DNA sequence: TCTCGTCCGCGCCACTCGTGTCCAGCGTCG
DNA sequence: CGACGCTGGACACGAGTGGCT
DNA sequence: TGCGGACGAGAC
């Protein structure tokens, strides 16, 4: 089998496992996966092809797969036969026709049928068939007709992919997803070797098939704002957020609605709500890319009015409704009161609570906010430690490996460009027990997943804390041959493993592994793995970029490289000021 | 087999001159009383009727009927060649396909003799009633074809409303809002300057303006052109050739 | 309400040829003495002045001055439909969003009606060159053939400086041809803009060059003594 | 030191404009007796000769042979703008000075001079010989053009089919076949208009017809071309030039 | 001029194709 | 005859789609 | 989310 079709089999055999994924479909789609599997291998690889393709009529002639068979004929008759794909007969919709035409055959078609441009742009030239198409002819019905013969006959040989069976494994492929075709899933996926757990669901995310297909139309309907917003068609996409929350009010009071709310949190990030959540905080990035601020502002605490879905991001809510209100509008009074309810606010952490305490200095400070006195008094005080700055001077290379150099120069030869990962893989490779360990409730639903749900969420300290505690305190009191040896046994038992923590290639080598983690030491392993272990959403970011040792030394220099145009993010200040707390000497390098 | 000279070759030269922008390939019946067209536009939305009387041409010959499927692009290139004075007899294989029209040049020191490939089209007629017409209405041909062009600058679509004052020919575009409208002159000379309207019942359409261009290109076969009109029926604008035989365009009504 | 009925608008028709491809957008200012359309042309190098007096039309009613900024791209073509011997009036109500124009043939049994959408300091040339304008655009055309730029002389000079060759062309007295010669002249001009001036001559039977030393030059056209039509031309 | 008068600007207008397309970066081997020019065709699959006598310009005074460097398309743009009916001079220095036309209308109210400089320039010199033709063919300018360009859309080569009685131009193509014959002229006027053929042998072979299209952009300077004809020897188009001279057009078949 | 803060584009790349512009052979009409 | 206008091939983009083991 | 460019806005 070839990449495609092997990703397609993992992800429907791990959906079929599953007994409630297939309560959620209809017998009709279990009878549409049942013919899927009822194919030869060729007929298996070209659906496969044309379902990652964007579902549009494609021409016999332009569909050339090399690997499937030199001649394609058969493949698209039992395809068709099997139900899954249309040939040209089914092509009775004028735009179809149109759209699928090549623009020399569209001006060709322009010509015969005399419209006004027979040159010109291909949507002008289809707009314009659309227009003649209505027209009477002189029979005295519909002129369209003998457009779609012309343009069918000038075609050629079409196929499309079903609307239902696309359907079917869409929501399939939505299914698999959850647990997470995304190219760095299309390909590698039947050779990426999972962590080993066992699986235990009790917990259901979708009650009924209604859920599932809703949750699918939530999905697409942000799939298409984050399409429209990537491609830059804003307006478009305002559109399209605007109807997915006036779909999301008509919802409100769904009775599969109620037993969203009681999902748990890691869990709950899989509903048709929080997918309207995720949509109205991206109707709010639009408002902020459009000029208008005050329906975003209302959107922000509409969101905020809301403890039950996303309440991981409230921190960043939190911070957009802060800067919107006091950069991109006057009043600062609200402003206070939403910075003074943000540091109160026990799910803004790590980053967006050091941006909206230093909203508040920097409001204190100033001399618009001079008079008011509330704002002063109960503002959590988090004073940050200044860290060193070292500014080098150097120059076609890559800004942080002119500061691995530097440091190459001071010592520290063996170094590596880390960029967080070489923290997350530590902590991985320390805590692979826990991190995937049983006994768990509903954070493993499918084999094939790199990281527990309930990681990047809160439980995931709170489930495992016994064990959690236990081993960090382990590792803070541990000498530097215990710790070798535990990174070395998960380096070989998990040798390979796909994990969302850990990145084999970040580490050239596992004597590399060894002689960081010696470096390190106990202390500072200890803290960068607690403050991943909790609330690792708003801790995984921002780590030091480089991370150096001299290894006759066991001296080593957390060191952030940034370059002239650059600057300090928040959660990079959180976690230098973190790692002076344990220990480890860190210290911010520029590069000009 | 069939034969027909024709003195004046440019009434046919115009003829496919006029034909060759809306028809790419039309059927030319062969009958005692003369040739038929009746064929439509790859647009469907006008038909054009060519019936070329026998009596007009001379040493009419015509044993059977005959389909004559002619490319009228080819046919257009083959009569570019025939000077404008040449005649002109068109000789149909027995039972070939292979039209051959021969020009002659009144000097009879030249004679020009092509062949034709004939295809073979999908035979399909409308046969469209002979609808009786409100506002009739009788203008000069070059006049209607100034008409076309300025209102084909100005807007997309035209509009015709006719009353017994006169004919009234509008276009509205992005560009600018126009209206032309001509009355009935009566004049004494009447050298086919007349404006004469009939009119029956007050008829208002609205029409595609392209291919009514495409309809002013028989300008040299006709001095006069013929509008009418009446509602839900499709225009008629007619060309007498050359008291020969007739040339018309149909154009269905557009719909908004 | 503002109407300007030309009896014969064979001119105004050849003006609007001209300013087509000369400019862009241009707003006609409507005066009691008369409409006049100067404007700055969409390139850099050269702006146009058109003087129309209120006399000269048979229709003069001015009581507010607007300024009808048109696109002369459409209006070109709306102005196009006019027939050569046809009556030309334009009618624009000082209210009025579009302008109107109706044009009545001289038979007077066709009569069209279209509405458009609507939106230099004097120095005395101590010399000046008449030619006939014909034959000034056949030196246009040459030399833009042969090259880009020309460089005009007094004793009537024009020289052709191209890459591929040089050319001059001599004008002397006898149609008729007029140069004051009271300074010597050697002013150099870029031809593209000098063809764009060619199109205007229709309009006249004779053109009007004067040079003086680093001072613009302009190509009047005078319109049957009706008005003028002043193109500016900056030196290189 | 070379200096040419010639009465009608407009022949050599004509001349220069004809041979234009036909004919790029070619030579000038000019004699010190009259014009001579030679040079294959851009794609070298045909041949055109010039000839203009001495005498047919009102003076003409040479020294020595050029190379006279020609770009045809500048000469072109030079003889553009000169009136038909005016009167064109070519005055050059020696050196491959750069060559400089002076055009002077009749009626002297306006003078005008050019000067083009002479381009790099070989002289390969073919120097194809002369020899007699089976049949040559004395048809109209005007109607050898009007049937090339009708053979043009027709067909892509021409059959020549001479014969004693007549001419007959045979095209076969994608749009059927066509064949216009001109007949043994038997006209009293004994006028240009007329068709003569002075053959001794029947024969018969195809050219092409872009070339052709080609040689009758020559239409204008000569009332009538004679056509010569010869068994696997490339056919003359030769146009009058005013009895000035003579210009040949040599297609392979 | 310097700094601090805020906003904005970001799969991968190589192959084919829509698009706009350019030059030019052909057609016009005076 | 020619000054001038026009719509059709040719070519470098900028974008989309698809293959990515 | 998490980055690299850019900009403006204030301080100077």
């Amino acid at each position: 089998h070839p990449y495609y079709l092997r990703s397609f089999l993992v992800v429907l055999k791990t959906v079929l496992e599953n007994e409630d994924d297939m309560l959620l479909f209809d017998e009709q789609e279990k009878g549409i996966v049942t013919k899927f599997y009822q194919l030869s291998a060729t007929g298996q690889k070209l659906y496969v092809r044309l379902f990652q393709r964007k579902l549009s009529w494609i021409k016999m002639t332009k569909l050339e797969y090399e690997e499937i068979a030199l001649d394609l004929t058969p493949v698209i008759e039992e395809l068709t036969n099997a139900g899954f794909l249309q040939t040209e007969s089914e092509l009775q919709e004028l735009s179809e026709v149109l759209e699928l035409l090549s623009a020399p055959e569209l001006k060709s078609l322009a010509k015969t049928f005399h419209l006004v441009n027979p040159n010109g742009q291909k949507q002008q030239l289809v707009d314009a068939f659309l227009k003649l198409a209505k027209q009477r002819s002189v029979c005295t019905p519909g002129i369209g007709a003998v457009i779609l013969k012309r343009a069918k006959a000038l075609a050629g040989q079409s196929v499309r992919i079903c609307k239902g069976p696309r359907a079917v494994f869409s929501r399939i492929l939505l299914l698999f997803s959850l647990t997470d075709l995304s190219t760095v899933l299309l390909v590698n996926l039947g050779r990426m070797e999972f962590p080993s757990y066992t699986i235990n669901r009790k917990t259901h995310i979708f009650q009924d098939r209604d859920d599932l297909i809703r949750y699918a139309a939530a999905t697409h309907m942000l799939s298409d704002i984050s399409s429209a917003m990537a491609n830059g068609n804003w307006e478009e996409a305002k559109e399209l957020a605007q109807c997915a929350k006036r779909d999301w009010n008509r919802l409100k009071n769904h009775p599969s609605l109620r037993c969203h709310e009681d999902l748990p949190l890691f869990l709950r990030c899989f509903t048709v709500g929080w997918i309207y959540t995720r949509i109205l905080s991206r109707f709010v990035e639009i408002l902020q890319r459009l000029h208008m601020y005050e329906e975003a502002v209302r959107e922000l605490e509409s969101l905020l009015s809301q403890r039950i879905y996303c309440p991981d991001s409230r921190g960043r809510w939190w911070d957009r409704l802060a800067l919107n209100l006091h950069q991109h509008l006057k009043r600062l009074e609200p402003t206070i009161k939403c910075i003074t309810e943000g540091l109160a606010d026990p799910e803004v952490r790590t980053g967006h609570r050091l941006s909206l305490y230093q909203r508040a200095v920097r409001l204190r400070e100033s001399p618009s906010c001079k008079k008011f006195k509330h704002l002063f008094q109960q503002l959590p005080e988090m004073a940050v430690q200044d860290v060193k700055h070292v500014t080098i001077t150097g120059r076609l290379c890559s800004v942080e490996e002119l500061a691995l150099a530097h440091y190459r120069r001071s010592g520290f030869d063996q170094g590596i460009h880390g960029e967080g990962s070489t923290f997350s893989t530590l902590y991985g490779l320390l805590l692979w027990d826990i991190i995937f360990m049983d006994g768990i409730p509903d954070v493993f639903r499918n084999a094939c997943q790199a990281f527990p749900l309930d990681l990047c969420t809160d439980s995931f300290f709170t489930s495992r804390r016994p064990a959690l505690e236990a081993r960090l305190q382990l590792i803070h009191d541990a000498p530097e041959e215990s710790l070798r040896a535990w990174v070395a046994a998960t380096w070989h038992e998990q040798e390979g493993r796909v994990a969302s923590l850990v990145s084999w290639d970040r580490f050239t080598s596992l004597q590399q592994a060894q002689d960081l983690v010696s470096c390190l030491g106990g202390p500072v392993l200890s803290g960068v793995c607690r403050h991943l272990a909790a609330d690792f959403r708003h801790c995984r970011g921002g780590l030091p970029d480089l991370v150096v040792w001299n290894s006759q030394s066991r001296h080593f220099k957390l060191v952030e490289v940034k370059g002239p145009n650059d600057r300090l993010s928040h959660k990079q200040m959180i976690w230098l000021a973190e790692l002076q707390k344990l220990g480890a000497e860190v210290e911010v390098c520029h590069v000009v | 087999m069939f034969e027909a000279r024709l003195v004046q070759g440019s009434i046919l030269k115009k003829v496919l001159e006029a034909l060759k922008d809306l028809i790419n390939e039309a059927c030319w019946d062969i009958s005692s009383s003369g040739v038929n067209l009746q064929s439509m536009d790859s647009s469907h939305v006008s038909l054009v009727q060519l019936t070329l009387r026998s009596e007009g041409f001379d040493t009419y010959r015509c044993d059977r009927n005959l389909a004559m499927g002619v490319n009228l692009t080819s046919m257009s290139k083959i009569l570019k060649c025939a000077g404008n004075e040449d005649i002109i007899t068109l000789r149909a294989e027995d039972n070939a396909d292979t039209l051959a029209l021969v020009f002659e040049a009144p000097n009879q020191e030249k004679v020009s003799d092509y062949e034709m490939k004939l295809m073979d089209l999908d035979v399909e007629q409308l046969g469209i009633p002979e609808q009786e017409y409100s506002c009739v209405v009788k203008m000069p041909s070059g006049e209607f074809a100034r008409i076309c062009r300025d209102l084909s600058h100005i807007g997309d679509a035209v509009v015709i409303s006719c009353a017994k004052d006169g004919v009234k020919f509008s276009a509205s575009g992005e560009l600018g809002n126009g209206n032309i409208k001509l009355s009935q002159t009566s004049n004494v000379d009447k050298e086919e300057e007349a404006v004469t309207i009939e009119m029956n019942e007050p008829v208002q359409l609205t029409f595609a303006l392209r291919y009514l261009n495409f309809f002013t290109k028989a300008t040299p076969l006709s001095s006069t052109v013929t509008l009418s009109m009446s509602a839900d029926v499709p225009l008629v604008v007619e060309y007498k050739i050359a008291d020969m035989g007739h040339l018309k365009y149909y154009l269905a009504p557009k719909i908004e």
